[PDB]
């Protein structure tokens, strides 16, 4: 039992986040009032004070004489699934013949879609993301040809062996997830799943993912963070020879079912590297256009 | 009645007589972890007072050239007080804060401070100045601890990141002719219900001079900034002996 | 089997195309979602947040790109004189491409609404003056003089305890929507200028400075809106990403 | 349609509108979803909320 | 193998087959085969009028 | 025929699609199924089950072999010596790789939930002692004396008329899952570190004898599940099997 | 997959078939039309003038 | 001794504190852990080699060639069953002819 | 669906939901099964059972 | 920073000419006898 005056006039402990707004519904852009002209003392709409940190709330009806307008103007384009429910190329596997790369059929890919500028900076406007999606695996010559070639791709998560060879046992994918098509086919189509083991994956990871001194040689791991690496995909020409034309497989990938937090001022300086956001610093450049000064066009 | 204010929890109280309002970072509220979100199993402990108070940490010089600084949550409180002994003896750790900066002049001076809140603040190297290089930030640099670190480029937020649209985080601004302070309230931020206060930095706190300090000769040129904040509803779990790293 | 027969489109790959494609992981069940502050359910929420306008966008080494972000005001001789302008054009080349909304416009093909600047003087307590922001619809040119500028949509700054004032750029179009304006056929869509003007003057006393400046913060109104989804002009990568 | 509830978006205030042919959730297709939103959350997070024709600072 | 892709007033017009645009992260594409029937797709009323 | 249109994934044979193919034996009725005992019916039913865990995982010639299976304690000189220590990760190469709960658990990617681990006192009757078995969860390195390994999870176990002790690790982690752990940047999945010690010491009269063996088992909670069904990293097989 | 076998006509293009096509911009909602004189409704309209 | 695995639980060896568990246990189930084609058996009809240089090939229905799909079924002693078996074809170099 | 029972699942405790379009009920999904499972059968199978907190052996 | 980690108040100048710190009663016993270098100190209150 509780009986001392402050432990029971205590708060530690409540689990409800007080929220100080809540979302109303908006399919549409607002309307406009009529207004007239309003000539007070004591009201001031115009004047603000920015320090506060909130958004000026003075509206057209206040600081003109407006008329009435219906604005049946639609907010459905502008939602998360809209914005981003469209397919982007996130990666590319080559399967070359006499190269250098992967001369030997096979192909082991990082799930990482940070190597591609546009669909990486449309994801990095938040901090944190969960979604669904749906993968759409391209292949053909690199003359964009089409040959009767049959191929395996392969979903192994962490701790499943990854193929070592085009005829690497693990293929055997007894449990893996794996996909047979040929290149004659249509693109491969796959639904994906939310897999991390945090409640959502996160573009941004200000940390180090284990304990002890964080010397020089292990800084490379500053930012990465488990929960966000979803493991290998792996594609091979199915045979036991070397296949007679090299390939390439292009990667789309289209989120669904998206929920975002956090947003984050985007990016504006070139991209380097994929782990981080290293940017050249003998060329940081202004975000935009710049002009000869500030009294002419 | 709006410029006016006094912020008391635990043993320390703060007053203001020149505020501009309170910012409630994403609009909500510091709260404990519920039991439906909470996943670890052991019971928590929740010290309270002895740790949810105003810490003073860091006092920084404004000067007609200075860049500006960031400092890192919860790195910078990890070695102060009973806040940081109970961060170091246990893994997990969940809490929100209050920060307070200060910084007052006369009415003769002039300069505009952006006081914000980015989650989850990556830092990034400018990469051999080239872009060949694919270095990275030391320990020092990413986790400063309560002396904070100087920003190297402010218009990139030393992280390829427009400082422009750094509004779109919980802030406030500390223009001398207005006020001398900003409070951010700010919510436990993460994808998960707890964390280790010592392997991750929830947020940083960034103060970056906008609006360059300038003054007439004889008038004081010493104009500090001084770094106040105090947890709020800390939890923590997984007791064993103490780490600080 | 069932009588079906095949129509164009068959076998096409879309990239926008909502179909359903069949789950690699059956009976898999995802981390339960926890509470994570600051949810945004649609991007207008952000179009509503001020951004910092880079009105002084001249400078343009290295070491001086943090002065775009703010343009000055100093004593003047009383004529009047022009102090800065810039095109209202939300999604064209210049100042706006500084700010949140300017960027968010920059993924779709129209938009549609008012739009909002808010200017924070940072000068001296003991500084005072008055200035008069005005928003020329199309049309106009660049305003020769304060008399000519005036004749616009404008508002009269005192400066004082309130330390900003907001400049409503309100939707003043022939069109519904206007695309992304620039030099050519497609100036049709601009949709003006601000100029701001010494109303009267920058007054200071002894011993304050005579040059202060001005942060100039913008956003868009409730009855904005855009349409259309488009991949933005900039691709922030040269060569490969490694 | 009676299958399992492994969407991404499951137990989420905002109502989906979907189709799907396979006993997983998350296979479904994208579909509309409400048009709720609160600005107020980024734009206007203030404390003591102040009025639009009032002087923000008094 | 073929890609055909909208560019709407504003997108980035591809300079090359290899242009950095037929990335298409938000312009809508579309890929098939000259052996596949003729792609079709449905276009709304797009006009600011 | 009726109008239809081909969509993306047409032809591909994906393992773990649950479609439907037609039957090659119209009409054929199966043997009618008696009743067998022992059914399961999930994999989590046999995770619960306890297994020997190889905790003196070092001997490895053939003829010695058996003796993975149990490690010692005898006299000590009373410095509250160290005894044993192993990793408490499940799904991680080590000691657990005996147990049915760790090769079950190789088969998925990530799992969540308490576990378990029951020490057997195999010494003589006449033989007593206190031990001091600890959990230390992440971020404590290998406990340095029994004074730091004290301060964490812990059991002090009694020698007695019931054999056995209970040492529970709890699930205390950041992540409401965990992908199985190793070194690496994926060693921020690691559950902890186990460290048995002497409280005071292994007391024996004249007549028995100076060492005796503890056998120690190993299972799940009822709170433990797993997910994201994935091979094991094993494939015991080298060439073709004949 | 539901038992299905395809007829003559199949992947053919009827320049008349009046058919459904997979939507390019997904809600994309368009202006609204407003009022204007003179809307025509059928061809038969203008034969009379 | 007994033979029974421990009965002790958190609660009763630890202050615990409530944990509302919604972790599902479907992806364990005997149909989720085994409804996952795995390759069982190969069949090769070579030209002039040795084996099959006849055109045809009778492959003994017997699945424990692999270890992969092996090594899972022999967790348990009996089983009963339905299945879906797959056919893929193709030459040795993963090519596809009109055959 | 009124089919041929020869599924091998066909009289289980264990409640199937499954798609089918032959006449043979095997040829049928794998579907959702029910959730029920019955630990004690394999790790407490003792004749007298003893709680949690007594001695085991008394 | 030391100073900080006790009872304290952040003053700020302005309008209001004062503020006030309170020496809030923390003791052991209920009462304090004068205290003063000695064993006496036993009762001493602190520093400001
Ligand atoms: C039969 C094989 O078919 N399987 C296809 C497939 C496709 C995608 C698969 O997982 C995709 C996971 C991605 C949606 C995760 C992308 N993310 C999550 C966050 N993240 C990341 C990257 C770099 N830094 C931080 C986060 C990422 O790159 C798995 C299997
Ligand atoms: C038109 C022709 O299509 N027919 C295809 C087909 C495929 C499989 C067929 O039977 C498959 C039976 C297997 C599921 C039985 C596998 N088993 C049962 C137990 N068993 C075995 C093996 C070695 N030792 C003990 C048991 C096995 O190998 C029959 C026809
Ligand atoms: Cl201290
Ligand atoms: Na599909
Ligand atoms: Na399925
Ligand atoms: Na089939
Ligand atoms: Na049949
Ligand atoms: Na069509
Ligand atoms: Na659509």
């Amino acid at each position: 039992g509780d009986r001392v005056a402050d432990v029971i006039e205590s708060s530690i402990g409540d689990s409800v986040s007080r929220a100080l707004t809540h979302a109303l519904p908006a399919p549409t852009g607002q309307n406009t009032q009529v207004s007239s002209h309003r000539l007070d003392t004591g009201k001031v709409p115009a004047l603000q004070a920015a320090e506060i940190g909130a958004s000026s709330n003075a509206s057209d009806e206040s600081m003109i004489e407006t008329r009435c307008v219906l604005n049946s103007h639609s907010t459905a384009e502008t939602t998360l699934d809209s914005f981003f429910s469209r397919a982007g190329l996130v990666g590319e596997i080559d399967l070359p013949l006499k190269g250098t790369t992967n001369p030997n059929g096979y192909a082991n890919w990082d799930i990482d879609i940070t190597g591609y500028a546009q669909m990486r900076r449309k994801v990095e406007l938040f901090t944190y993301m969960r979604f669904d999606a749906e993968f759409t695996f391209v292949a053909c010559t690199p003359t964009g040809e089409v040959v009767p070639q049959l191929l395996q791709y392969m979903f192994v998560p962490p701790g499943a062996p990854k193929p070592d060879s085009r005829e690497s046992l693990a293929w055997q994918t007894a449990t893996n997830p794996s996909v047979f098509v040929k290149l004659s086919d249509p693109p491969a189509q796959v639904s994906v799943p939310f897999m991390s083991p945090a409640s959502a994956y996160q573009w941004f990871y200000d940390g180090y993912p284990t304990f002890g001194e964080h010397k020089q040689e292990k800084d490379l791991e500053y930012g990465a963070c488990p929960n966000n690496m979803m493991g290998t995909f792996s594609v091979r020409t199915v045979g036991t020879s070397k296949s007679k034309y090299p390939l390439v497989v292009r990667i789309y990938m289209r989120m669904k079912h998206v929920r975002a937090w956090i947003p984050r001022p985007m990016r504006n300086q070139n991209y380097l590297f994929k782990a981080n956001p290293n940017y050249a610093g003998n060329s940081i450049k202004p975000t935009g256009a710049s002009r000869t000064a500030i009294t002419t066009l | 009645s709006d410029r006016v204010a006094q912020l008391t929890i635990g043993n320390s109280t703060i007053t203001t007589q020149e505020a501009a309002n309170i910012i409630v970072g994403y609009g909500e509220w510091p709260s404990y972890c519920s039991d439906s979100d909470a996943t670890a199993v052991d019971k928590p402990t929740r010290p309270d007072v002895s740790v949810n108070r105003f810490y003073t940490l860091d006092t920084k010089l404004w000067e007609k050239s200075s860049k500006g600084w960031y400092w890192k949550f919860p790195d910078v409180l990890t070695e102060t007080g009973v806040f940081g002994q109970n961060a170091q003896f246990h893994y997990l750790y969940r809490s929100g804060f209050c920060i307070h900066v200060q910084c007052n002049a006369s009415k003769f001076h002039q300069g505009a401070l952006l006081v914000a809140v980015l989650p989850e603040y990556v830092i990034g190297t400018v990469a051999g100045g080239t872009g060949t290089e694919d270095t990275h930030p030391p320990y020092k640099q990413t986790q400063p601890g309560a002396d904070g670190f100087e920003l190297q480029h402010p218009y990139v937020l030393d992280a390829g990141i427009p400082i422009s649209q750094l509004t779109v985080c919980p802030h406030q601004w500390i223009n001398l002719r207005t006020n001398n302070c900003a409070t951010i309230i700010v919510p436990y931020i993460n994808a998960l219900p707890f964390d280790s206060a010592l392997n991750h930095c929830n947020f940083g706190l960034l103060v970056v001079p906008i609006s360059p300090l300038d003054y007439d000769q004889g008038a004081t040129p010493v104009i500090p900034i001084t770094i106040t904040l105090a947890p709020m509803c800390s939890e923590f779990a997984g007791l064993r002996q103490a780490v600080t790293q | 089997g069932f009588p079906t027969e095949l129509k164009p489109g068959t076998n096409q790959f879309l990239t926008t195309d909502d179909g359903v494609s069949a789950p690699i992981l059956p009976n898999f069940h995802p981390t339960p979602c926890i509470h994570i502050p600051g949810e945004v359910r649609n991007l207008l929420e952000l179009c509503q947040v001020e951004t910092i306008l880079e009105v002084n966008n001249v400078p343009t080494n290295a070491t001086s790109l943090m002065e775009r972000l703010r343009f000055p005001v100093s004593a003047q001789a009383g004529k009047g004189e022009l102090c800065a302008v810039f095109r209202a054009d939300p999604g064209r080349n210049g100042p706006w491409q500084s700010t949140l909304l300017g960027q968010l416009c920059g993924y779709y093909t129209q938009w549609s609404g008012s739009l909002e600047v808010t200017f924070m003087f940072t000068g001296s307590f003991m500084a005072t003056g008055k200035m008069l922001i005005a928003y020329t619809p199309p049309g106009g040119p660049l305003p020769k003089d304060r008399a000519t500028a005036m004749l616009g949509t404008h508002v009269i700054w005192d400066f004082g305890l309130q330390s900003s004032v907001t400049l409503v750029i309100p939707w003043i179009s022939n069109t519904h929507y206007r695309a992304h304006a620039r030099d050519g056929v497609f100036d049709y869509y601009t949709t003006g200028l601000v100029s701001i003007w010494y109303q009267t003057n920058y007054v200071v006393p002894i011993g304050a400075p005579n040059t202060a400046y001005i942060i100039a913060l913008a956003a868009a109104q409730k009855n904005f809106t855009m349409k259309l989804c488009k991949d933005a002009s900039d691709i922030l990568q040269t060569g490969t990403i490694q | 349609s009676h299958e399992n509830s492994n969407s991404a978006t499951e137990g989420s205030t905002i109502n989906y509108t979907t189709i799907n042919y396979y006993k997983d959730s998350y296979a479904a297709t994208a579909g509309k979803q409400s048009l709720k939103q609160d600005p107020d959350k980024f734009a206007n997070p203030v404390k003591d909320i102040f009025t639009e024709m009032a002087a923000p600072l008094k």
